[PDB]
């Protein structure tokens, strides 16, 4: 994997040391030939917990016609839970998975 | 106001529908009250999760909950009279899921 | 204690066949020599929820610029949820304590 | 519709603490001032959660194992200098876990 980015099976994800909204987030991942993170299972969501603190983190999840993935994907496992209904937006702390507003700047895990 | 919302607790387990509980308006001592709900689990993603009856007020769950992946339901119910006029403003009922 | 109450420690305990709504509830205790049920501690509390199902008991409680036993006393211990603002009334199950409508018909719990 | 919720997740040593910082996005078109009603805010159990009035800053102001609530239920409201909404009041739903 590439320098300051975390192996773990044959991937490597990358925990920001600052903060962006969901959109730069996204691009920040793009540009980086990766994806805002996507979890698959409930083993993969547990180890890349154990990285992170009570602060949230942006993945690429969002409400769009119910909470999904952005490949299209539905949110098939773990549970989310929201403030607002406004937070459309889907995140990840070390306790589990969280909606905020999209214009919200915080740190955000890419997947390659 | 003259809403009636009985405990709401999700249970543990079918068959499909469910019944939760009655919910109901007082005015339906005046005249035929018609129910609907409106909100996530209802009308909005998830959709159709909960469903309401809409001359008894039976409030419904309609598929295991491990089917969806959201920690609380914000509904709304509503209670209107046959020509559609509104005889109460809108309850918001909170589920949570345990 | 009364045919059909059942004792524990020095205490009596009605669990309610039918239901009744909240002051029905109230006034049938206290035409028993009882009182709808005050729950004293945690520990009386975890007693109680042996003997419950997942159907809710009213019990002595309502909120009245805060929850509190019918003999004024604040709610002091455990948590109590509620769905709407109008359940000021409040009763328990297996489960925990929760707020319902007072008109609600439900079984009851009376205590002696 | 204007509001920015971040995600708030509940914490004891440094009260009171802050949890997020709200705000409209109305507030670049002239200076917003916060508050907050609700259980839990302005009525039974008074004063759990406050909010920084001109920051948007919602904060918690005790150990919440010394409340009796499960889910508090506030709603935000953001108006102008003159005293008037800038925003419908926003519902924010926070669950002690």
């Amino acid at each position: 994997c590439p320098d300051r980015w975390m192996k773990y099976g044959n991937h490597c994800y990358y925990f920001s040391v600052e903060e962006k909204d969901w959109n730069s987030s996204l691009e920040f991942c793009l540009a980086r030939d990766s994806h805002l993170l996507v979890i698959t299972d409930n083993q993969e969501m547990s180890l890349l917990q154990v990285f992170l603190s009570e602060a949230f983190s942006w993945i690429g999840l969002r409400n769009n016609s119910g909470w999904r993935w952005e490949d299209g994907s539905p949110l098939n496992f773990s549970r989310i839970s929201s403030n607002s209904f406004v937070q459309t937006c889907g995140a990840i702390n070390k306790n589990g998975l969280q909606a905020s507003s999209c214009e919200v700047p915080l740190h955000w895990v890419c997947k390659k | 106001m003259d809403w009636v919302i009985p405990p709401i607790s999700l249970p543990e387990n079918g068959p499909f529908p469910k019944n939760l509980v009655q919910i109901k308006s007082n005015k339906d001592k005046e005249g035929k009250v018609f129910y609907s709900i409106t909100g996530q689990g209802a009308d909005t993603p998830p959709v159709g999760v909960f469903i309401i009856e809409r001359e008894t007020g039976w409030l419904k769950v309609t598929e295991p909950l491990d089917r969806e992946r959201i920690a609380t339901y914000t509904l709304f119910s509503h209670a209107v009279s046959s020509n559609g006029n509104a005889v109460e403003d809108p309850m918001e009922i909170l589920i949570t899921v345990t």
